[PDB]
């Protein structure tokens, strides 16, 4: 099946650069071009530039001109986006983008697109998340609904991914979006709401990954006895 | 060279009822012109191509239509997974975007409580969470009561997106405090306006 897999979110300090990674599978290579598009937090999406994957050429939004780098390697069918002399507003979800076939020599209907680089501009460094049971009692027990989580709490930089049962037990789940702390650390909880007669019987893992760090953490919530 | 004016901003629609956005170019793009679905925190998915086409996979409740400088966006029957940005596209230019929501009857929010656990107390941090489960409207007002004495600028919120099955949305209030504090007080009350959850810290 046609995928685009790009390298996984980063913090950059200001004015160093990032270089973010895009590899196609599916089909030939060489046939489509990739393009770039950009997401600021809580903004639209701003089309960077593109690059022919058969020779290399490469056609770059003036806003970025100079600044940028559009690579690529066919062996193993990788193009490349460097960003260079990184700003604090270059903070934003990088996705990289393939077009539709065309004949008219400029094809932009994206029909595949990556899942997106989070690059975060700062010099705070990288930390790993500490993951802490959200143990369901009376106090978390409304009707016959009980109410269990995660809490995951000073990380640096976003994101971090949560889910429920290796993913089995998606139902009545929340994970809320991270919060900024006045420490400059990350942090967010996952819920869900399970009924009350399940628990003591039935297992509740939550699954919180922090690719920035390299950290995996998996947490058997148990409930409480008051 | 081309602009694109995208409209409305936002939209609120009940479910089944026909959502329209418009999208207008500064200049003659033939039928060159994209519809794209940004569910929160996902990648652009392409629905229409080429101002008419739906795009291989797309649901049919999907359509396009225009030609030259004037083109709309149509889902005929509004689903509760239907809740994205929208975007509209020519070649370099993506217009502004339409953040579709859905109206809902009113619901009430499950508020439950969880004290700090004693692995996050091992460590000097107390954090005690609020959680406000599946109610509509979004707005909610929640304030934290120590003893009950009101509290400020030591409580964060975070509120998830629509649900896309039942268009709820759900809050959560986190009281930071350090060990000391925590254990310096009994009764820790979340207020949501007005009902109340507290416990005992002792309990």
């Amino acid at each position: 099946q046609v995928q685009v897999v790009q390298s996984g979110a980063e913090v950059k300090k200001p004015g160093a650069s990032v270089k973010v990674s895009c590899k196609a599978s599916g089909y030939t290579f060489t046939d489509h071009y990739i393009h770039w598009v950009r997401q600021a937090p809580g903004q639209g999406l701003e089309w960077m530039g593109w690059i022919n994957p058969y020779r290399g050429g490469t056609n770059y939004a003036q806003k970025f001109q100079g600044r940028v780098t559009m690579t690529r390697d066919t062996s193993i069918n990788t193009a490349y986006m460097e960003l260079s002399r990184l700003r604090f507003d270059d903070t934003a979800v990088y996705y990289c983008a393939r077009p539709k076939d065309c004949s008219g020599g400029s094809c932009y209907d994206f029909d595949y697109w990556g899942q997106g680089t989070l690059v975060t501009v700062s010099s705070a460094s990288t930390k790993g998340p500490s993951v802490f049971p959200l143990a369901p009692s009376s106090k978390s027990t409304s009707g016959g609904t009980a109410a269990l989580g995660c809490l995951v709490k000073d990380y640096f930089p976003e994101p971090v991914t949560v889910s429920w049962n290796s993913g089995a037990l998606t139902s009545g789940v929340h994970t809320f979006p991270a919060v900024l702390q006045s420490s400059g650390l990350y942090s967010l909880s996952s819920v869900v709401t399970v009924p009350s007669s399940s628990l003591g019987t039935q297992t509740y893992i939550c699954n919180v990954n922090h690719k920035p760090s390299n950290t995996k953490v998996d947490k058997r919530v148990e409930p409480k006895s008051c | 060279n081309i602009q694109m004016t995208q409209s409305p901003s936002s939209l609120s629609a009940s479910v089944g009822d026909r959502v329209t956005i418009t999208c207008q170019a500064s200049q003659d793009i033939s039928n060159y012109l994209n519809w794209y679905q940004q569910k929160p925190g996902k990648a652009p998915k392409l629905l229409i191509y080429d101002a008419s086409n739906l795009e291989t996979g797309v649901p049919s409740r999907f359509s396009g239509s225009g030609s030259g400088t004037h083109f709309t966006f149509t889902i005929s029957r509004l689903q509760p997974e239907d809740i994205a940005t929208y975007y509209c596209q020519v070649y370099e230019t993506f217009g502004q975007g339409t953040k579709v929501e859905i109206k809902r009857t009113v619901a009430a929010p499950s508020v439950f409580i969880f004290p700090p656990s004693d692995e996050q107390l091992k460590s000097g941090t107390a954090s005690v969470v609020c959680l406000l489960n599946n109610f509509y409207p979004r707005e909610a007002k929640v304030q934290w009561k120590v003893d009950n004495a009101l509290q400020s600028g030591n409580s964060q919120e975070s509120v998830t997106e629509q649900d896309s099955k039942d268009s709820t949305y759900s809050l959560s209030s986190t009281l930071t405090l350090s060990k000391a504090d925590y254990e310096k007080h009994k009764v820790y009350a979340c207020e949501v306006t007005s009902v109340t959850k507290s416990f005992n810290r002792g309990e």
